[PDB]
């Protein structure tokens, strides 16, 4: 520990993955959520491109402030080291991913198809090392850590069409 | 042995050793 | 670099130090007595604290852990927190270091249970010293001069056994040369030497598997720690496991292991050199002020000594006066007058002899307890051993129990050429050796008592006691008090000591059940609720208990150094005078040791009474105990 030492830092970067879960879940400002309608419209095909409106954060921010709950400054440490927000944002996106509701009709992008059918190897995969497990007889949450650790499943890296971009706050908001 | 551990958390380990006892003949 | 989850285990620990103002009061000791002892001269006491383990798991299970378990991470930002604590305090204008007590858990071992899975971590190893390599100073840094320049440059030294961390190995050559390449001359006393001394801990024979092969593991003391203890003690070694060395990985079988240093706690057990000291506390100091006042202090506490043994209340006086001793005198010329007084016992069989001697080897702060022949004249006194390692000496028993007692039972089996030897250490209190090109004289200020018994089995009152004790005459007069007991078929006494004997077998320890077996204790004692005790088996004077005695003991032979008077001279000369020349068949021959015993047994006497000078009540008691001893007058 000698040859690497560490430093403190003010950001703290599983409290900055909660706020940006929250804020991806209930924004409304733009009936239901926009960046949940967003999700949707990219599972079902339609939009490959997530483009995060850092304007959207800093109003999320107003507000959490405003009624009195401490929100950490998500713009500030976003604007600060830009990259790292980048698979913090796709990892919680990846995690709030919902389900299609067109399937292939045979007119789809071959991505497409290539993505699902990774997708449902890995959940295949998943689901039979879970009942080998279970079929052993030796909580259904601690089954679930063995089989995810003892399996090799294609990574989320490779199951994900859409693409990430951010959006700079508004000068004249600002 | 990992599987059970896990399985039995609920209410790392080292490589373990094997010990063999027989009833064979001896030389 | 610095880093910062070493910054945060020092806050962690200086918070830990500031909630527990007890350490930084410790600091503020040592540094005052440093301080002091600098103005007084225009002994240092050393940088070193002693940290309760179990404060700390209070405080912090996670930094107990951590010390517990992973030491090398742990320890030096303890120890810094420490240096940075001490410069703060010291506003008054070498890194303190750690120390370690407590309860270590799984980790308190012996040499034979210290195996591989506890390496790199804190344990508490305890066992014999057997080894001790002679105290070999480490080059730490050297100061150089360089005369063209005259400059002086200096260069840091390191090893491995000096940091818990494994700092990068860097080679450690010597600077012959300055950088400009002018010559180099090496300033002693101004290089920095610190001390190192590798000792090798062995499994203690009380708890060692009999009859086979012992285990022993190395420990490195440095600076304070060294010359802490000495071959054939018992120690309490608390210190990192440290694993060295390449392990024979590197192309040149094991990796060589020892543990650091870090605490040494000289254990006393019974006949070990250690002595056994205890703390007094001021409500100590002040009992034995006020029960020191009382006319029977001298009935009470020998009382005291054998509640279990029925009567010998003589003896037991005697024993007292023993424990207490007298006062050695040295004179101008060289002379040296004992100051110890010898008891030996010589009585019918089952008599409680051995049960004395028991019980002084049980109470005394450093007693030695040897059979007849089992330590023979080279057992006794010293010898050289001849090592291979050369012509090294070892301290026999009466050597290693300097300022003690030597509990010798069965004295008639005793090999004449035995006791040979034993007079010089009885009289003169003196080893010397003369032996093989050795010359030398060990100190053996030692207080012998023994028991005997008689060649006819039974002391036989037809015949004359020079046939029954059949031991040299000068034996006998080295002896102060030569008691001769005897199993005298008499219905009373024989009585009482069989109620006596019924009240000690129907005892049952307070925390113990009627059947229940009692467990052994084997009451390793280190060396550093009321006074009497309610228990009796013989009723009604009032009983102290035995720490309490050991207490009192302590307290009289170090504070007070009694004086003759010449009230007590008086009467102690009228008594020897009437002793030489009145004939009345005494035991002992009767010679100027009598006269001294006499003294001897004043001066004891005047200790227990805590007197500042011998008064003629103690020259009274004295008489009375040897006429006893001799022609058997009780008053
Ligand atoms: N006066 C006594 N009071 C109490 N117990 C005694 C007395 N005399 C002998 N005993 C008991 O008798 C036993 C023999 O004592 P011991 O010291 O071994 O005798 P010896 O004098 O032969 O060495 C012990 O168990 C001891 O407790
Ligand atoms: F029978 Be005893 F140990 F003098
Ligand atoms: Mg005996």
């Amino acid at each position: 520990s000698a040859a690497l030492p560490s430093i403190q830092l003010p950001v703290d970067y599983n409290n900055l993955f909660n706020e940006i879960t929250d804020f991806l879940v209930t924004f409304k400002q733009d009936k239901g959520p926009k960046y949940m309608a967003m999700l949707q419209k990219v599972a079902n095909r339609e939009l490959n491109s997530v483009i995060i409106d850092l304007d959207d954060i800093l109003q999320y921010q107003n507000e959490k402030f405003l009624q009195g709950t401490q929100a950490d400054d998500l713009v500030s440490a976003i604007q600060q080291n830009a990259n790292h927000f980048t698979e913090l944002f796709c990892r919680a996106i990846d995690n709030n991913m919902p389900l299609p509701t067109k399937e292939i009709d045979y007119k789809d992008d071959v991505l497409d198809v290539i993505l699902n059918q990774r997708r449902l190897r890995n959940e295949r995969m998943l689901s039979d090392r879970t009942n080998e497990i279970r079929s052993e007889n030796l909580m259904n949450d601690a089954l679930r850590e063995v089989v995810e650790d003892e399996t090799e499943l294609f990574p989320p890296n490779l199951t994900r069409r859409y693409f990430l971009y951010f959006k700079p706050l508004s000068q004249n908001c600002a | 042995a990992k599987r059970i551990s896990i399985l039995s958390r609920a209410q790392s380990l080292p490589t373990f050793q094997l010990i063999l006892n027989s009833n064979a003949n001896q030389i | 670099a610095p880093d910062a989850v070493f910054g945060d285990r020092v806050r962690r620990f200086q918070e830990f130090l500031d909630t527990f103002t007890s350490y930084r009061d410790s600091v503020r000791s040592i540094q005052v007595y440093n301080s002091n002892n600098a103005a007084n001269y225009n002994n240092i006491l050393p940088h070193r604290i002693i940290i309760s383990l179990d404060d700390l798991r209070e405080f912090d299970r996670s930094f107990w852990s951590g010390i517990l378990v992973e030491p090398a991470y742990f320890i030096p930002p303890a120890e810094k927190a420490l240096t940075d604590l001490a410069d703060s305090m010291d506003d008054v204008p070498h890194p303190w270091k750690l120390s370690f007590k407590g309860s270590f858990g799984a980790h308190a071992l012996s040499p034979r249970t210290l195996t591989a899975q506890h390496l790199n971590k804190l344990v508490s190893v305890e066992g014999i010293v057997t080894k001790t390599s002679l105290v070999r100073p480490k080059l730490i840094r050297s100061v150089h001069y360089a005369a063209k320049t005259g400059r002086f440059h200096y260069r840091d030294y390191t090893d491995a056994t000096t940091t818990l961390t494994t700092r990068i190995p860097t080679p450690a050559i010597y600077p012959t040369e300055d950088t400009e390449g002018n010559k180099l001359t090496t300033e002693y006393g101004y290089s920095t030497f610190i001390d190192h001394q590798r000792i090798t801990v062995q499994e203690m024979p009380e708890m060692a598997p009999a009859g086979q092969l012992p285990r022993s593991i190395d420990v490195i003391l440095d600076d304070d720690l060294v010359d802490k203890t000495k071959p054939g003690d018992r120690v309490n070694v608390v210190g990192v496991f440290k694993s060295l060395g390449a392990g024979g990985m590197n192309q040149s079988i094991g990796f060589k292991t020892l543990i650091l240093g870090n605490t040494v706690y000289p254990l006393h057990a019974r006949s070990t050199g250690v002595a056994a000291r205890q703390m007094l506390t001021d409500f100590d100091i002040r009992n034995i002020n006020k029960l020191s006042k009382k006319k029977d202090i001298f009935d009470i506490l020998s009382q005291s000594l054998a509640p279990s043994i029925y009567g010998h209340d003589h003896i037991k006086k005697a024993i007292l006066l023993m424990l207490m001793g007298g006062v050695e005198k040295n004179l101008e010329n060289g002379s040296h007058l004992r100051g110890d007084i010898n008891i030996l016992m010589v009585g019918d069989p089952s008599t409680a002899k051995s049960q004395l001697l028991r019980f002084v080897l049980n109470t005394a702060s450093l007693a030695i307890a040897t059979t007849g022949r089992g330590s023979s004249g080279v057992g006794l006194t010293a010898a050289v051993t001849t090592d291979r390692e050369e012509r090294r000496l070892e301290a026999g028993a009466m050597v290693l129990a300097d300022r003690g007692v030597v509990c010798i039972d069965e004295f008639d089996k005793m090999t004449d050429v035995d006791r040979v030897a034993i007079h010089e250490v009885m009289e003169q209190q003196t080893v010397t050796i003369a032996k093989a090109g050795i010359h030398t004289t060990l100190n053996a200020r030692c207080s012998v008592i023994a028991a005997a018994n008689p060649v006819f089995g039974q002391y036989d009152v037809n015949r004359d006691p020079h046939q029954n004790i059949a031991l040299p005459d000068s034996l006998l007069s080295r002896f102060d008090l030569l008691f001769v007991v005897t199993d005298d078929i008499n219905e009373i006494r024989d009585r009482s000591i069989s109620e006596h004997v019924l009240r000690t077998h129907r005892y049952l320890p307070p925390g113990y059940l009627e059947g229940e077996p009692v467990r052994e204790r084997l009451n390793l004692s280190l060396a550093v609720d009321h006074v009497f005790e309610k228990f009796n088996p013989l009723l009604i004077p009032k009983l102290v208990t035995i720490p309490f005695l050991r207490k009192y003991v302590q307290y009289a032979k170090e504070r007070v150094i009694p004086q003759l008077t010449q009230e007590a001279i008086n009467v102690i000369v009228k008594n020897y005078t009437d002793l030489r020349n009145d004939d009345n068949t005494k035991k002992s021959p009767i010679t100027a040791r009598t006269l001294e015993t006499l003294i001897r047994l004043a001066t004891a006497h005047a200790k227990v009474r805590l007197s500042k000078t011998v008064n003629k009540v103690d020259a009274k008691v004295a008489a009375n105990l040897l006429r006893f001893a001799l022609l058997g007058e009780d008053i």
